């Protein structure tokens, strides 16, 4: 759920 | 949830707890839409990149909870699943577009003061509510900060944000099966879902029939409650016909 | 599908404490 | 840090 790729 | 509050008993009759048998961890959140079906985020089951790939008997579904940790002895219902359905085109490689799955509980559950299904929107319904500025409500037992764990179900009411703003806040490709909500670094309030909240429900209250409708499913966000960053939710109404289709198709 | 009317609020005509926020933005 | 759950469940 913690995007920044 | 971050900068939320504790939920009053029976505030979210449809809130489900996705739980692994072994270890005994809370995987993710979810929601009750029938007496036989739970609706979650696909990425709670299937996420190749983190080697995640759960099966029917790896998970259990705990309905009626309030305490995050405790086995609420006479209140809660623990159900065994019978078949996880991921969207056919869930996009786990690129942006998690179509993050939605259906669960067929081993046997129907019985409703109570504390267990009760949420409605699924209809076009007119999705169409009069899913408007920027309008607040929805997220519920979960996830971290309390990006980076710690709540005692009781948490709750936080957020505004829907116009798609241009959502788009310009991320470098990730935002599709139509997605909506974003949260406060801007300036509106003076805050809150947002966080890890452990995914699969959870984004719900709105109809001003017309005073009913609760699930408009979204907590999907992803870059962090939790960062300024000029919003949470992204699966657009349930746009994935509607698929949903109907599996309940009926099966 | 008797959906979305909570036993302990709507059905008794009892409100939760932050549901009026929701409604006031509509 | 969960409470055991009845084995009826596993
Ligand atoms: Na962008
Ligand atoms: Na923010």
């Amino acid at each position: 759920f913690x995007k920044l790729p | 949830i971050v900068e939320g509050s504790d939920a009053e008993i029976g505030m979210s009759p449809w809130q489900v707890m996705l739980f692994r048998k072994s270890p005994q961890e809370l995987l993710c959140g979810a929601s009750l839409i029938s007496d036989r079906w739970v609706l979650t985020a696909a990425h709670c089951l299937l996420y190749p990149p983190w080697d995640k790939n759960f099966t029917e008997n790896d998970l259990l579904v705990r309905i009626g909870k309030h305490s995050r940790t405790r086995y609420e002895r006479n209140i809660e219902k623990i159900s065994m699943l019978e078949k996880i359905y991921i969207h056919p085109r869930y996009n786990w490689r690129e942006n998690l577009d179509r993050d939605i799955a259906l669960m067929k509980l081993k046997k129907p559950v019985a409703f109570s003061d504390y267990i009760h299904p949420v409605c699924l929107p209809d076009r007119e319904t999705a169409a009069s509510l899913l408007q920027a500025g309008y607040k929805g409500r997220v519920t979960g037992w996830g971290n309390l900060k990006e980076t710690g764990q709540p005692s009781v179900l948490q709750v936080v009411n957020l505004p829907i944000v116009e798609r241009p703003v959502c788009k310009d806040s991320t470098r990730i490709r935002i599709t139509d099966n997605m909506f974003c909500a949260g406060y801007k670094p300036d509106e003076g309030k805050r809150g947002d879902a966080c890890e452990g909240d995914s699969g959870g429900p984004f719900v709105m209250k109809s001003p017309f029939n005073n009913r609760w409708y699930q408009m979204g499913i907590v999907s992803w966000g870059e962090g939790c409650d960062r300024d000029g960053k919003y949470g992204f939710y699966t657009h349930v109404f746009r994935l509607k016909k698929w949903i109907q289709k599996v309940i009926d198709q099966f | 599908a008797d959906c979305g009317l909570r036993p302990l609020f709507e059905k008794k005509s009892l409100e939760d404490k932050t549901e009026r926020e929701l409604l006031e933005s509509y | 840090d969960f409470e055991e759950i009845p084995e009826e469940y596993l």
